[PDB]
């Protein structure tokens, strides 16, 4: 799935090596292009949110296994070389399953829209979609993508999708879409039972990012405010349909099947919304794709019908299609059963522990296997994902 | 988001 072996010192080469600038609205920091509108940035994210630069436990923080603070990681070459391997490692473990090899293509078609302008038939790109590569002589020119993987804030175990918001669209809720930045670390793993004795394999933790990910890039992720009230065992705790949808199986029990028509129409007709902009267009900006090139890409993305004369339109058996792949398909629940690896069963529990590991060599962590290496003492009843068995590969954090 | 990440 990537197209090369970075070392995070490869000489930039302004194409998929290159310093570049995020979105608000910095200096340059060192990215890499590991396929076609994803990119990687080895660093911890003080970006995507300026004011979040303290790097510092806060006042009144939360320990182990919930948060876990260290200004210094990430900070090295060394560790953002490990990372960047880490993180590209485990494309491949997921690109490597059939699931995640559709995940990962939906993923690429799901180019954020061009909903920039205010005249209603002009096609334009939203800045915030795109990234600054700067070029030789010091300039900069933006670039269109779809996800960036980026090293975690202040809490270096808080992983989830955030992206840059417009002044009055909702670009992960109006079926536009948005560029996903995962804020993610490869270096980390917590552990669940059946005192925390298995360790989440890094690949699902991803995966269940990656879900998101899809979710806000067809802008068909649902409004937070739609949560379930925890009721499970045991006052207060909520959990949002978003999230029970991203983890499926078991949990699918708690989503309110009327609330769930709900969104399907609404987007439905979002989906619609967009074939009808695409129908009015007359003019476009900027210099390098067409009108008729762009109307492809959407078409593609929203797999829209089009007609003798150009025009486009929603076919409901191909909308309910690919609706159902990106929220029914693509869960973590079935990650899991692709990857065959132990996991949770239900979204709902809490980690009881959190471990540093290295997944970058191949003796500790491959592509096809996971921790679970075969031909090893590790290939056998999750072995590999033991902690006490597999004590080389795991160490708890306090 | 994991769930933990609520606390
Ligand atoms: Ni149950
Ligand atoms: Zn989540």
């Amino acid at each position: 799935f990537v197209n090369k072996q970075f070392n995070y010192k490869d000489p930039v080469n302004g194409v998929d090596i290159a310093y570049i600038k995020i979105p608000n609205a910095m200096q340059p920091v060192k990215a890499f292009k590991i396929h076609n509108k994803i990119w990687v940035i080895p660093e911890r994210d003080t970006f995507t949110n300026p004011e979040e630069g303290d790097l510092n436990p806060p006042p009144e923080a939360k320990q182990v296994p919930v948060s876990y603070y260290d200004s210094t990681y990430l900070s090295t070459d060394n560790e953002k070389d490990n990372y960047l391997k880490g993180v590209t490692k485990l494309f491949e473990r997921i690109y490597s399953t059939d699931l995640g090899r559709m995940l990962l293509t939906s993923i690429v078609r799901g180019i954020p829209f061009w909903g920039g302008s205010t005249i209603d038939t002009e096609l334009k790109v939203i800045d915030t979609n795109c990234i600054n590569v700067i070029q030789p002589d010091g300039s900069y020119r933006s670039e269109e993508l779809n996800l960036v993987i980026i090293g975690p804030s202040a809490d270096i175990i808080q992983f989830e999708c955030k992206s840059f918001g417009h002044e009055v669209l909702n670009l992960t809720r109006n079926g536009y879409g948005s560029t996903q930045y995962i804020r993610f670390s490869p270096d980390f793993t917590f552990g669940f039972e059946e005192a925390g004795k298995f360790a989440t394999d890094p690949a699902v933790t991803l995966a269940h990012e990656l879900i998101h990910a899809g979710h806000r890039l067809y802008g068909i992720a649902i409004n937070p405010n739609r949560v379930f009230k925890v009721n499970t065992n045991a006052s207060g705790l909520e959990v949002s349909f978003e999230e029970l949808r991203t983890f499926g199986g078991h949990d699918a029990k708690f989503i309110d099947s009327l609330q769930e028509n709900e969104f399907r129409l609404y987007y439905y007709n979002k989906f619609k919304d967009i074939a009808s902009t695409l129908n009015k267009a007359k003019s476009i900006v900027g210099t390098t794709a067409s009108l008729q090139y762009m109307k492809n890409v959407f078409k593609e993305k929203y797999l829209l019908s089009e007609d003798t004369s150009g025009k486009f339109s929603v076919d409901k058996l191909k909308f309910d299609k690919l609706y159902k792949m990106l929220t029914e398909i693509y869960t973590e629940d079935n990650f899991v059963k692709f990857f065959k690896v132990l996991n949770r069963k239900t979204y709902l529990n809490f980690d009881k522990a959190v471990f540093k590991i290295n997944i970058v060599p191949k003796v500790n962590y491959t592509i096809y296997d996971g921790f679970n290496l075969r031909n090893t003492n590790l290939a056998a009843n999750f072995n590999g994902q033991n902690t006490e068995i597999n004590n080389m590969n795991f160490t708890k954090l306090k | 988001x994991r769930w933990t990440a609520m606390l």
